[PDB]
Order: structure tokens, then C-alpha cells, then sequence
């Protein structure tokens, strides 16, 4: 509810709803994240007011690259594949392949299961290796 | 916009003659006294001669008296140094300079000029019996075996001085080290020019050394690669 | 770094040396070809201006960081809630004018994800050109040492930091001292290995002396700052 | 007539103030105006002071001149020393017929010790075709100037067959660079395998050797 750059507060239904309500944009620029050491792609749902894994259903590199841009990685993209959920989640976000030209988190809707029975693991940049 | 540009420096035999010239621009040439100052390689500045505004008065260092003659052509904005009976110890860079610091003396009815406010580019005079020889340019190629690599050009066996080296026709200047030439026991000079570049640039960026030895009309652009 | 050893080439390829007036001032960590994480206390005025700063990557020795070869910094961003007096939210971002070229010596470290499930005393590494003993000079060579996370509740004990450690802070090192970060390491990485990936957990922030008993190193809690980092990165992408 | 004597060298750290003296051998220093010329390596001189204490247009007020009657000397003072001030400085005066220069003072800017970056270069195949082999060892951006290059050929120490050249102080980081060339005929070059440059310097905890094996 509270925006960061200002002391502004907004309604939770207005968090990650495709429309800018915070003066600093905080409500609409951290809607995509990578969860845990296995990089489970998650998206904030304004309806359930919680984070949820993204179904592998219909997913591909175009969508993974778009999630990476939204996260701030610009043109970077490393690897992506479907994995079985280890985050302990009960509900998921499913891709609407006819959603149009909106941000990634707005092309997903709630679904109690994924048809491909897998969630998206996504790495935006080749990091974390030495030697 | 006051500029002085010398010319005429060359290789010349002991006992020979040469005439240097200096073109002045950006000021009224006849309004200032002018001077020649020379510098032997690795040595200090040595005044050679000076001349009054209209050429009436001239003065000479004892080391060139009876051999050199200074003169000027105010209609051509040009200063001259005529040198006869040249000898090896006249080998030096000869600077043209405007002796612009002066004062009028009422009692002697004349200007007295005593200091230099503008300097030229210099022209090198080499007095020697040796023959002109153009250099060979060899690559100093980076070792294929981090971060910083080094490459360069070896400019070997030339005479007389000088050679100039640029990298990428003047675009590359950072990291460049052009070393003083060494005189080899053969009587020929040899110098190296090197530049340090990022190792990640080796495969992508082109590195060309532009070697110039005007005494032999030698112009070489050598591309260096591992 | 106190009580560590000299680093080998490619061992910590995200480590950078940040220079002002041709001398090392602070460390930092590469996260993208353009973005470096460092400490807000390194870029306090007048050092908040980007034109002061250059970054050196993939080089172990300060003598080999030639003037004019470092990457010029284009943008400097301190955390908006940074408090210089208490060092709370001691994190800053540095954006380069030219992108780095990754190789065996220059690579980014991974930003931490939520749900890392790190152990309470997780085994970590620190690295930098900081002094090798309190009040010493900048190290010529890059050093590194292994430290353990120290639970914040234990770090806030009356015998340690006495309630100074905020949720924006994490403690790492040893209560017996001997191994620690030090003056010059500020802004550099605190990293851990999990799932065969190196993660940036902290940026060197502050401490009472170096390697003193009951005075471990304090680091900015990078996990708490990832939202802000992503926002600065995304806002810049909208160039 | 008279001479002008300057110290051969003078050194100071950046930001500090440095003074270069110029002593007249006979007659009073105040009898004739003193000029000061700056000359960077490989460049023409430029005037920084004239008429004892006047500055040409465009010269910063960090440069000042004065004259001292008791010591019969003129002095160039540079405050707020900068790396771009590394150069040779010449004082100049005159009698009734001569222009007289001091011998010049090289101004060195002090800095921290810097270890050399060392690189070795085998002779090019193009040069070997001519019958001579030049092996080049490069010491890059070190300080202070003192450095020792030792050539080894199959671990045999070389003597008499190399020549060195050293750059003047770098105008931006105040370091030096050195190039050493080992010269051998192609016939002698192909009689050995390991060619090594061993460098000793104040910034190196132990000698650094760069080497190559001929043909590898
Ligand atoms: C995947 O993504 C696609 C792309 O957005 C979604 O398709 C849209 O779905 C919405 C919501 O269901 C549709 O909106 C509804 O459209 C009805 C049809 O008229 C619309 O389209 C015509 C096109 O000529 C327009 O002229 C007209 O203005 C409308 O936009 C409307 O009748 C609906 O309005 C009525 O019902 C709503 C409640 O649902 C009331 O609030 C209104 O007052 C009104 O009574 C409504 O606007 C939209 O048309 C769809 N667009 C397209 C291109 O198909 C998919 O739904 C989505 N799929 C999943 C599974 O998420
Ligand atoms: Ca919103």
C-alpha cells in the first residue's frame, strides 16, 4: 500500500494492476521476481495479493526475455526451462497468448493448475561462476 | 595566432653548408627582434644569434662567430640562419623564436631586445659523414598467453634522426610509449613504440603504427596482431 | 582484508577497484556489464559526482591499474534512505559510461533471490584491497577471506553491537576477531555459494576497528535492497 | 659576461610548492632581467616568467618569479604543483651582447612506488629473414626510475649485447617506462630455446621473469 519514493500510500488492489498510481512507479515496476536458488519465476497478483509461480504453459524465450526487461536486465537473457515447483505454492499464473502488448505480469491470469505441469525457471544473466 | 614555423633542417657533411628559414605569421614581423636558439640531443638550450627589427644589428654566440649568418626578409615575413663550415657539434634542434621582450633606450636611440615570448617548432640539423638509411619496421606482437596486453613496432637501423610514430593515424594516444632512440654500435638508430590495450580488444580493434622517416621518404603503416 | 590470502586471477571476477584522483578509494561488485554495487558512504559529498570515479575490473594489482584505462562512471545513485550518521541503508549503485567485456577475469555476481534459505551461520567470502590490519594502508594486491554470517540477534547483544544492527544490516566474521574486512574494502562483496551459484549477500559497510574481538564486520543487507536496485536498473533502461 | 647555475634536479609532491634557483656567477642578478622557459620532453619551450616576475598571458598564477640580492639568484616558484608541470626549466638573462641560459633543472613529481608491468617480445619472423634477431623486453608504468633488466638465454646471464631506453616521467600518472633490446644473429638465436627477461624493482617483492621458448 505504501509507495517508497514518497510517503504515499495506495490501495492493495492498485499494486501491480498495469496502471501507475505511485508517483515513483513503485506499484508497477517490481511485479516480476525470481524466487529461490532455482530461479522460479513469480508474478504478483493484484487479486490474491500474493506472489505465484508462472506456468510453463505456452511459455518461450520471447516471454522470458520480456520478464527480464521488466526486471531491469534490458537485453540480457541466459537460460530458461520448465521445472516442478519447489516453492510450496498452491496456485499459479497462466499465460494469455492473446493478451496484446502489455507488461508481462498483465498477460497472466490465475489458474489452480498448469496444463504442462511445470513452472518457469528463468535466469536473465550468466552470473555467479568463477574460475 | 602568433606562429613561427622553421624549415631547412637536414643531414649535412662536416664542412658543409645549410640555410634554415623561419616563417612568421599572426603579427607584424618587422615590429620584433628575432633569434635562433639550439639544443643538442639531451643537452640544454644554447643561444645562437639574434637580429634587430630591421636587420641593422646582429649578435652571435662565440661558438658560431665567423661561420653563421643571421638575416631577415621583412617583406617575406621570414627569418634566416645561413650556416657555413658546419661541424659535428652543431648537431642540434634549431628553434626560431621571437625576442619580443624589449625596451626603448632614449640615450642610445634604439631598442634593446633581451627575452623570448614565442617559440617555434624546431628543425633538426645533423652534421655527419654517415649516409641516410631508411628503417625496417617489425611488429612487437602480443603474447597470445590478463586484462592488459602490450603490442608495438620496432623501428630499426635508420639514419639520421628522427622518426615519428603514431598509432591509428592519431586516434590512439592513451597508453602509447614511444621510446627515445638508441644509437647502435653499427652507427644506426633504433627505437620501439608500444601501446598497452585491453586484452579483450585484441580480436576486435585494429592497431596500426604509422612510422615516418622523412630523411629517406620512408612511410610505413604496419598492422600489429597476435 | 584482515587474516586472508592473496586472490588468484578469476577467483573473484565481480570485484572492482573504484578510484578517485588515480588512487583506490572503495570496492564494488559487478552485477551487469554496466552496473556496480558499492556502499553509499563511499559516494558522500563531494564524491557523489560520477565524473570523479573510475572502475578497474579483472586486475589484481593496484600498480597495474593505469590512469586512463579504467572505466569512467556515468551515474552514481545512493540509496534514498541512506543515513550517514548511523550508516543505515549503506548501499549505492554506479553505472559505467561504457559496458564491461566479460571474460575469465571479469564476470558478474548474482543478485540474491527471495527464499535463499541461507543457514544462520552461512559460510561466506569477502574480498578487497583494504588494509590487512587495522589502520594499515591500502593493499597492493587483492585479498580474500572466509567469514561466517552472525545472526542479527546475536550481533545486537550488549557485548557486540548493542542494538545497532538494523534489518538493512547483516553481520559477518568472527566474534573472536582475527578475520575481517577493513578500511579500503568498503563497498566490496560479501558472497556465498548455494546451488553452485555465487550470490551477493552484502556490501562492506562499517565496523569498530578491524578484526577486533566482539566487533565483527557489518554489511549492507543486499537482499533488502534488491527491489531498489532493480528499479534503478529498469529506470535507466528507459533511456 | 657571466654564467647562470641551476640545480640539476628538483622534486616535490603534487599540490605542494616548489622553488627552482638560478645563481649568476658575476655581476648582480638585478642588473639584467631574468626569464624562465618550461620545456616538456620532446616539445618546444614555452615562456612562463619574464622580467623577473611577470607572467605571459595564459600562464596560471601558480607560476611566480623573484630575485634575491644576497644569494645573487633568481627563483621560479610553482605552487599547487601538478603532474603536467614535470618538465625541464631554464632561466635566461643577458649581458651587453650575449643571451645566457642556465643549465636547466628537471622537475620530478614525487609519487608512490609502482611495480612495472613486464612484457617480452620474440623477434618477428620478418626480421629473422634479414639475419638478425631483436628480443624486446618492456617495463611499463613503474616508479621510481631505477630498474634492472637481466637477460638470460637458456639460463645463461647475458652481458654486452643489450641496450636500454627509458621514457621521461609520464605527464598524467608520473611513471616511467623502459625498453630493453637484446640483439643476436639469427644463427645464434636458433642455437638456444629459453629467452628470459628478469626484472628487479623496488615495487617487486622478488624478481619478475618473463620468458618464451623459441618456436613454441
Ligand atoms: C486474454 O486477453 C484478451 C485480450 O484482452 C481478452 O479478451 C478480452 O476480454 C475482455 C473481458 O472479457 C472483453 O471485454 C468485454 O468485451 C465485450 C465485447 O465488446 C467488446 O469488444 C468490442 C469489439 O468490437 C468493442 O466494440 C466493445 O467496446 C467491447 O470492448 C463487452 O460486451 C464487455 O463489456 C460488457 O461486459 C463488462 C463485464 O464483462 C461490463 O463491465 C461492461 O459494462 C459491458 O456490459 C467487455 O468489454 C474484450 O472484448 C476481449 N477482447 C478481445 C480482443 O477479445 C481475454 O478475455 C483474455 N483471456 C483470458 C482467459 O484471460
Ligand atoms: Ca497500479
Amino acid at each position: 500500500i505504501e509507495c517508497d519514493s514518497s510517503g504515499t500510500c495506495i490501495n492493495p488492489s492498485n499494486w501491480c494492476d498495469g496502471v501507475s498510481h505511485c508517483p515513483g512507479g513503485e506499484d508497477e515496476n517490481r511485479c516480476v521476481r525470481l524466487y529461490g536458488p532455482n530461479f522460479i519465476l513469480q508474478v504478483y497478483s493484484s487479486q490474491r495479493k500474493s506472489w505465484h509461480p508462472v506456468c510453463q504453459d505456452d511459455w518461450n524465450e520471447n516471454y522470458g526475455r520480456a520478464a527480464c526487461r521488466d526486471m531491469g536486465y534490458k537485453n540480457n537473457f541466459y537460460s530458461s526451462q520448465g521445472i516442478v515447483d519447489d516453492s510450496g505454492s498452491t496456485s499459479f499464473m497462466k499465460l494469455n497468448t492473446s493478451a496484446g502488448n502489455v507488461d508481462i505480469y498483465k498477460k497472466l491470469y490465475h489458474s489452480d493448475a498448469c496444463s504442462s505441469k511445470a513452472v518457469v525457471s528463468l535466469r536473465c544473466i550468466a552470473c555467479g561462476v568463477n574460475l | 595566432q602568433v606562429q613561427l614555423q622553421e624549415s631547412g633542417g637536414d643531414l649535412v657533411q662536416p664542412g658543409g653548408s645549410l640555410r634554415l628559414s623561419c616563417a612568421a605569421s599572426g603579427f607584424t614581423f618587422s615590429s620584433s627582434a628575432m633569434t635562433w636558439v639550439r639544443q643538442a640531443p639531451g643537452k640544454g638550450l644554447e643561444w645562437v644569434s639574434d637580429i634587430s627589427r630591421n636587420g641593422g644589428s646582429t649578435n652571435y654566440a662565440d661558438s658560431v662567430k665567423g661561420r653563421f649568418t643571421i638575416s631577415r626578409d621583412n617583406s617575406k615575413n621570414t627569418l634566416y640562419l645561413q650556416m657555413n663550415s658546419l661541424r659535428a657539434e652543431d648537431t642540434a634542434v634549431y628553434y626560431c623564436a621571437r625576442e619580443g621582450y624589449d625596451f626603448w633606450s632614449g640615450r642610445e636611440r634604439r631598442y634593446y631586445y633581451y627575452g623570448m615570448d614565442v617559440w617555434g617548432q624546431g628543425t633538426l640539423v645533423t652534421v655527419s659523414s654517415a649516409s641516410t638509411k631508411g628503417p625496417s619496421v617489425f611488429p612487437l606482437a602480443p603474447s597470445s598467453k590478463g586484462g592488459t596486453a602490450a603490442l608495438g613496432c620496432l623501428v630499426k637501423d635508420y639514419f639520421p634522426e628522427p622518426v615519428t610514430v603514431s598509432w591509428n593515424s592519431g586516434a590512439l594516444t592513451s597508453g602509447v610509449h614511444t621510446f627515445p632512440a638508441v644509437l647502435q654500435s653499427s652507427g644506426l638508430y633504433s627505437l620501439s613504440s608500444v601501446v598497452t590495450v585491453p586484452s579483450s580488444s585484441l580480436g576486435t580493434q585494429t592497431y596500426i603504427c604509422n612510422v615516418n622517416h622523412k630523411p629517406s621518404n620512408t612511410k610505413v603503416d604496419k598492422k600489429v596482431e597476435p | 582484508i584482515v587474516g586472508g590470502e592473496s586472490a588468484l586471477p578469476g577467483a573473484w571476477p565481480w570485484q572492482v577497484s573504484l578510484h578517485v584522483q588515480n588512487v583506490h578509494v572503495c570496492g564494488g561488485s559487478i552485477i551487469t556489464p554496466e552496473w556496480i554495487v558499492t556502499a553509499a558512504h563511499c559516494v558522500e559529498k563531494p564524491l557523489n559526482n560520477p565524473w570523479h570515479w573510475t572502475a578497474f575490473a579483472g586486475i589484481l594489482r593496484q600498480s597495474f591499474m593505469f590512469y586512463g584505462a579504467g572505466y569512467q562512471v556515468e551515474k552514481v545513485i545512493s540509496h534514498p534512505n541512506y543515513d550517514s550518521k548511523t550508516k543505515n541503508n549503506d548501499i549505492a549503485l554506479m553505472k559505467l559510461q561504457k559496458p564491461l567485456t566479460f571474460n575469465d577475469l571479469v564476470k558478474p555476481v548474482c543478485l540474491p533471490n527471495p527464499g535463499m534459505m541461507l543457514q544462520p551461520e552461512q559460510l561466506c567470502w569477502i574480498s578487497g584491497w583494504g588494509a590487512t590490519e587495522e589502520k594499515g594502508k591500502t593493499s597492493e594486491v587483492l585479498n580474500a577471506a572466509k567469514v561466517l554470517l552472525i545472526e542479527t540477534q546475536r550481533c545486537n547483544s550488549r557485548y557486540v553491537y548493542d542494538n545497532l544492527i538494523t534489518p538493512a544490516m547483516i553481520c559477518a566474521g568472527f566474534l573472536q576477531g582475527n578475520v575481517d574486512s577493513c578500511q579500503g574494502d568498503s563497498g566490496g562483496p560479501l558472497v556465498t555459494s548455494k546451488n553452485n551459484i555465487w550470490w551477493l549477500i552484502g556490501d562492506t559497510s562499517w565496523g569498530s576497528g578491524c578484526a577486533k574481538a566482539y566487533r565483527p564486520g557489518v554489511y549492507g543487507n543486499v537482499m533488502v535492497f534488491t527491489d531498489w536496485i532493480y528499479r534503478q536498473m529498469r529506470a535507466d533502461g528507459e533511456f | 659576461n657571466f654564467m647562470l647555475t641551476q640545480p640539476h634536479s628538483m622534486s616535490e609532491s603534487p599540490g605542494k610548492t616548489v622553488t627552482i634557483s638560478c645563481t649568476r656567477s658575476s655581476g648582480s642578478i638585478a642588473s639584467n632581467y631574468v626569464q624562465w622557459y618550461q620545456q616538456r620532453p620532446g616539445s618546444s619551450p614555452t615562456t612562463v616568467i619574464y622580467d623577473d616576475n611577470q607572467r605571459p598571458s595564459g600562464v596560471p598564477d601558480r607560476f611566480s618569479g623573484s630575485i634575491d640580492s644576497s644569494s645573487n639568484s633568481a627563483s621560479l616558484t610553482i605552487s599547487g604543483l601538478k603532474t603536467e608541470d614535470e618538465a625541464d626549466y631554464y632561466c635566461q638573462s643577458y649581458d651587453s651582447s650575449n643571451v645566457i641560459f642556465g643549465g636547466g633543472t628537471k622537475l620530478t613529481v614525487l609519487r608512490t612506488v609502482a611495480a612495472p608491468s613486464v612484457f617480452i617480445f620474440p623477434p618477428s619472423d620478418e626480421q629473422l629473414k634479414s639475419g638478425t634477431a631483436s628480443v624486446v623486453c618492456l617495463l611499463n608504468n613503474f616508479y621510481p626510475r631505477e630498474a634492472k633488466v637481466q637477460w638470460k638465454v637458456d639460463n645463461a646471464l647475458q652481458s654486452g649485447n643489450s641496450q636500454e631506453s627509458v621514457t621521461e616521467q609520464d605527464s598524467k600518472d608520473s611513471t616511467y617506462s623502459l625498453s630493453s633490446t637484446l640483439t643476436l644473429s639469427k644463427a645464434d638465436y636458433e642455437k638456444h630455446k629459453v629467452y628470459a627477461c628478469e626484472v628487479t624493482h623496488q615495487g617487486l617483492s622478488s624478481p619478475v621473469t618473463k620468458s618464451f621458448n623459441r618456436g613454441e
